[PDB]
This record gives C-alpha cells, structure tokens and sequence, in this order.
RNA sequence: AAGAAAUUCACGGCGGGCUUGAUGUCCGCGUCUACCUG
C-alpha cells in the first residue's frame, strides 16, 4: 500500500538566472549602468609540469625530459580592467511558487501524499528559518564563489522589482557575514519573509542582485569554466574556457544554484566545520565525498522513502525538503 | 620499450608525439606525459624518414608539432 | 452490417504553427516588430548523483568513486536576453474545415455515416461550448508550456487577420484565467464564435498569436527539446537540444497542439483535478497514465465503434468527436 | 507467455524491446506496441544478465534502447 | 533493348546538476630596385 513513484521529478522553484561580470569603481558604485562587461581574455601560456607520475612501472628516461620541457598551450583566462576596483554580478533569481507540486506523477496517490506533506512541512513548519538559510546563507554572498576569496567588501544589493519599478531595496555588507553559522540580522529576516511570501505561492518575485565585490584592479577571478571534450583536438590550443554571455563572462547557472543550495549543517559528520550544499545524496563534487551516505539516513531518496510511509524526520525535514525545492 | 626523445617542446594539449623505438621499426605514440593514456600512433622505418615526412608537413614551429599529432591520430596503421 | 473502417485516418483540423520566441520590455510591448530572437546558448554543466541507486544486488564502495566523480556534460539551454523582461510566442493557428470528412476512406459506407455523425453533432449540439473549450482552455495560455510557471502577467494577443489587414484584435491576460475550470468570459465566447466560424466551414480562419510572458530577465525556459538517438555518439557532447527555426528557439507543433487538445475533464477518474489533452486512450505523457483504459468505455476507439452502431454516447461524445478534430 | 515490464520508454520507432520471462530462461522478443509483428528476438539467461549488458552497450540513456534494438535484430539465437 | 505506378494519416521530450586547479614562449633577422594613368 502506497509505494513510492516509479518516476518522479519536481520542477527547480528557486530558480536562478546566469551573472554577468562587469567592472566598477567605489564611489561609482551607485551609477552601475554603463558599467562595462569583462571580455574573457586570451592569455597565453607554458609551464613546468606539476602533475606526478603514476607509480607502477616506468622508464627513467622519460620523466626528466618529461619535466624539463614546456607546456605551452593557450588558456582563456578572465582578467579585470586596468584601472577598475570594483566588481558585478547581475543576477535575478525568481523564486517559483509549489514546493512540492511535481512535475512528473507516476502514481497520484504518492503525489496526493507529497501534496499533504508540503501541507505539513509548509503548515507547520514555518518557512521563516528555511529562507533564513535561503538567504543568510547565500546574502554572505557565496553567490560569488571563488571572486569572494580576500574581498576588500564584497557588497550585495538585492534589489527587487515588481515591474520596472522596484519596491525591496535592500543593501548589505556581505563581509559581516559567515560561512558557516547563520547569525541574526533583521534585514535577513525581511529578505527570509519574501522568500516567504515567495515559496508559499503569494507574489512574483524575481530578485535582482548586483553584487559588488570591490577588491582591487586587474586581478584574476573565478568565472564559471567550460569543458574540453572531443574540442581539445579540433583547436587543441585552449586548456580553460571561461563561458560566455553575449559578449561577457558568465557563471553557470549550474555553479550559482549551489550558492544558494548550500543550506544545510544538517549533515552525519560536521557540527560547525562543512555547510554543505542540499542535495540528494548531499554529495560535494570538491572533496569527493558522499555526505549522507546509503548506510545512513539522512538521504534526501530516505525521507519520502521513509516520510511517505511513516511520518518521522524530525526537523531533518528541512534537508528533505529543500532536496525537493530544487 | 626502447624510449628516445621526443619531438620539440611538447606541449600545447599536454600531448606530446613522444617518438620512440622498436626492435626493427619505430613507434610514434602520440601521448600524454601525465597519466599515460594515448591516443592512436604510427609504426613506419627508422627516425631518418620520422624527421623526413616531420619535415614535411606544413605550418612553422609548433604547428608541425600540431599538424603531426593531428595526422597521427587519425592513423591507418594497428 | 456496417463495419469499422479498416483504415480510417483524419486530417488535423484546426492546425497549429511554430513558436519563435523573442525578448521584449513592457511598454515596449505594442512594437513588437524589431524584437529579436533569442538563439539556444550553450551552458556547459558538471553533473552530481541525485538519482537513486539499485536495490537487487550491489556493494557499497561504488557510490564512494561514482558519488565522487563527475559525469559532467554540456547541455545547451536556451536564455533570455540581458535587460529583457518580456517575452514572445508569434503562432498563426489556423482551423481547417471538416470536422469529420475523412482522409482515407476503406469504406465509404462508414464515411457516409460519420459524415451523418459530423452533420448531428456539429447540427445538434452547437460548437459554442466545443470552441470555449478550444478557447477558454487555451487562452489560459496553455500555449506557453513551463514558461508560464510564475509569469508575472502572461498577455496572449491573439490577432486575427483575412490578409495583411488584420480585423479580429483581441488581447488578454492570461493569468485571470485558471487552467482546471472554463469560466464564462464574453470575449472568449467572441473567440469560441469565431472558432464556430472556422471548424463548420465558414471563413478562412489563422489566428496569428502573440503571448508576452513578462516574467523577469535572463531566467531560462521551456523550449522544445530535440533529441539523442545515435547523435550521442559522433558528438557525445550534448544532452538537450533545444530545437531551433532559422536563428531561433523552436516550440515544436507536436508540443503546441496538446496546448489547445488540452480539452476535456470528461475523462474516467477526475472531476476537477486533472484536465488532460483529449487524445485517443486519453493518455498524458507525463504521468504515464492511461485516463479511459481499454475497460472503461471513454475511449475515441470506442466511440465511432459504439456510436456507428448504437447512436448513444450522450454528451461525452465531444471527447470522442474532439479525438478526430485532431 | 509470462509477461513483464519493458525497457525504459519506447518508444522512437514504435518499436521496444519489451522483455518477458520464460519459465527458464527469458526472452527479448523487440517488437511494436501495435498489431504485434516482431522482429528477432533473443533468448539468454536471467534479468541480472539482461541489465548487465543491457547497461553495457554504448550511447546513453535513449541510445541504448536504440543499440540495444540493433544488437537483437541482427540475432544469432533461434 | 524498359514503361506506368497519390507512401499518408498525428504525434509534450523534460526533470535537475559548481569543471577545476596551475602555469616564463623567447633568442636572433637589411625586403628589394625602376616605373608618364592615358
């Protein structure tokens, strides 16, 4: 009785929109209009090799002239402007309404079930410190991922708009802010009842961000890379492709919902160490761990398996049920 | 198995021609100098036709690095 | 006596083009001439481990490497413009004639009867409510697919022209109009009147469409994906072909035509809740369903062979006459 | 005779290659989903076989329905 | 040394993912000589 989906898929609410770098000076910070975008750049390079050898079996005539040669391919490499200190990140994340109305129902009555259990986790657990994760950890602006590294101020200004016009203007200082503990700021909680007045279907929301690290000149970045399958061999030339938007740098859409799934601490392991980022499985794809592992429960593919039957997770709802948000 | 130089300042993809000898021909394994994994090679006479047909493809400097592993790895040879 | 066809086949009356999709700004929203399209970009993705894993028979070091590793690949999703709110869906629908005059005829006394079944159930019962369901559920614009989820105000402009001239100019807003229940709208039956005029073979009818999701900037959509089959293998780069026209987003028609064959709640189970798109056997593809089974009696392929014989299906026969508008 | 479940969603030809069991071993009859005209099918060992080379065929996702269909159809069992 | 043959009717692909990490391309170099836009 009551079996889980043979095939279920829930829509992205939460979504997210891609970033557009481009370049600024403080004090000029507010007139961000005609600011310029930051064309990836083609530097050109050669090296030593740093990469070791495999350790089974080898000749040892290869390696010294291995490691005495150069190899000098060409690396599109993302660089600032000459006499800029600011940065720009545009982004509008709109938050979609039906947290767990699916997209995909191949049993209704589990969809009848997961209906009652947004019902539940939506009626009796306030979303008041779930968006409270949603944005104290994602206003400290791990939006900006590898640029947040040594930051003079990396200011955030979510700006939101019904319309052209827009009614929520709310700045920060997303350096007085941690990684890893979310402390009580009452600007977040206003940002956290949007997102409130977001997920719980109230309003349109598109929240257009503009975040403005203001590190220093022509300093390297962290802009979101391509890849080199079956094109390392038609060109063979670039080792790094840093994606673009018409004419800018972006970030993947694909690296900025982590900036925002990082939600939860509510892990096996870490007590205060890792917020990771909310996942099935809670897999980060940097430290090759798995978080949450099969033998455990904490999986989000355990907590219908064992809500939808049972009822008990116990506020570990919330890593089983932002694992639906997105 | 019987290694000898290689052909001019690889790399450009961390691919490198990385010629080296046989008993009685010589292998031109286009590779890697990190883990190992190849890419397809050649097998024809000895290094004096190697730098003859080297030579003899076009581009200047580091393209004949290029054009090569480019021509050796679409081979005919197994 | 008066057996079924052997093979029967019916033309796709009420026919139904392509979407282009280009990117406007409110107010900007009458000028809809010079607005671009918007060409599928190239994201560049690293995947994780979401899905669940096999319960027959494993060893649990697998998911240690599998749940480390990256299995990343490219997947080309189509984006908005940069400072773009608006959006875009330019189709000319146009209805043919004879509802029920066939294509192929294996015997024609059976197409003398269905003819009679066209002359009752297009003489008797009036296409009023018929075209309201071709309207009222897909004014409530259907259309636009997964990118009316969160529209701020989806506006369907649909104009009707005899010529370059244009006469018929009705405009809309398509997020007062719910997708589960018809509401009685004097327009919509204006609309209804004039698919009247179309499916009974009364005017040269093309409703050339314009939808205007005003949803936000760069955010992602819906449009039509093409497919993988033996193309994974010369390329294996790509994951989701978003199908274009000459330079721009395709909406494929078989996609768009269970915009508008989203028709009937006159199916087995729901009353309220489901509206699916009335096909032969009922069946959504979502949900891998079957509404009206082979046992029930609601089938199309039970209706002209209960109704060729016994006259009776009693006003489910318009999600048995609907099966052959399409 | 002794039916059970398909491979993942034909279809792309109206075709399947929809599996059913025998009492000992089972078929993979790659048939239509109307009339019901075949084409070749293959007869080998249990469904943790079937899985196994099932997923040990190239392309992905759809594509292995695919290569799957043109390795039964070109059958070597009767 | 072939000559005729209505292959057509219609058809939700979507569902979600951090590519990443790090790098000396340098070293030399006579373009070349003259010539009615009628």
């Amino acid at each position: 009785e009551r079996k889980l989906d043979p095939s279920d898929a829930l829509m992205s609410a939460g979504a997210w929109a891609q970033r557009d770098a481009s370049q600024e000076w403080p004090a000029v910070t507010v007139r961000e209009k005609s600011v310029r975008g930051t064309i990836s750049n083609r530097l050109k390079t050669k090296d030593r090799d740093p990469a070791k050898l495999d350790a089974s079996i080898q000749s040892p005539n290869l390696q010294t002239v291995d490691v005495a040669n150069l190899p000098s391919d060409a690396d599109t490499l993302k660089v600032r402007f000459t006499l800029r200190v600011l940065g720009g990140a545009g982004t509008p994340s709109a938050c979609n309404d039906a947290a767990y109305r699916d997209k995909l129902l191949q049993t209704v009555a589990t969809y009848v079930n997961d209906q009652g259990f947004a019902e539940l986790a939506r009626r009796y657990a306030h979303n008041l410190a779930n968006a409270r994760f949603l944005w104290r950890n994602r206003v400290g602006a791990e939006a900006v991922e590898v640029r947040i590294n040594h930051i003079r101020q990396g200011e955030v200004a979510r700006a939101w708009r019904f319309d052209a016009l827009a009614i929520g203007l709310r700045d920060f200082k997303a350096d007085a802010e941690l990684d890893a503990l979310a402390e009580l700021i009452a600007s977040g909680l206003s940002g956290s009842g949007h997102v409130l007045l977001e997920v719980v279907a109230f309003a349109r929301i598109g929240d257009g961000q503009e975040v403005f690290p203001s590190q220093e000149l022509i300093l390297d970045k962290g802009d979101k890379k391509g890849q080199k399958s079956k094109t390392l061999y038609s060109v063979r030339d670039a080792a790094a492709i840093h994606s673009q938007k018409i004419g800018n740098a972006l970030r993947t859409i694909d690296t900025w919902y982590p900036d925002e799934d990082g939600l939860g601490p509510i892990a096996v392991e870490p007590y205060g160490s890792v917020t990771s980022q909310g996942k099935a499985y809670r897999q980060p794809k940097q430290k090759l761990d798995f978080y949450t592992l099969l033998d455990n429960w904490v999986l989000r593919d355990e907590a219908p398996a064992v809500e939808q039957q049972h009822y008990v997770i116990a506020n570990l709802i919330r890593g089983g049920v932002f694992g639906e948000a997105e | 198995m019987k290694f000898i130089k290689y052909l001019s300042t690889a790399h450009l993809n961390y691919m490198n021609i990385a010629v080296y000898e046989n008993g009685s021909k010589i292998k031109a394994r286009v590779e890697n100098v990190v883990n190992g994994k190849s890419v397809g090679a050649r097998d024809f006479d000895s290094t004096e036709q190697l730098e003859s047909w080297f030579y003899g493809l076009p581009g200047s400097g580091l393209g004949r690095i290029e054009n090569a592993m480019n021509e050796i790895s679409r081979r005919e040879n197994p």
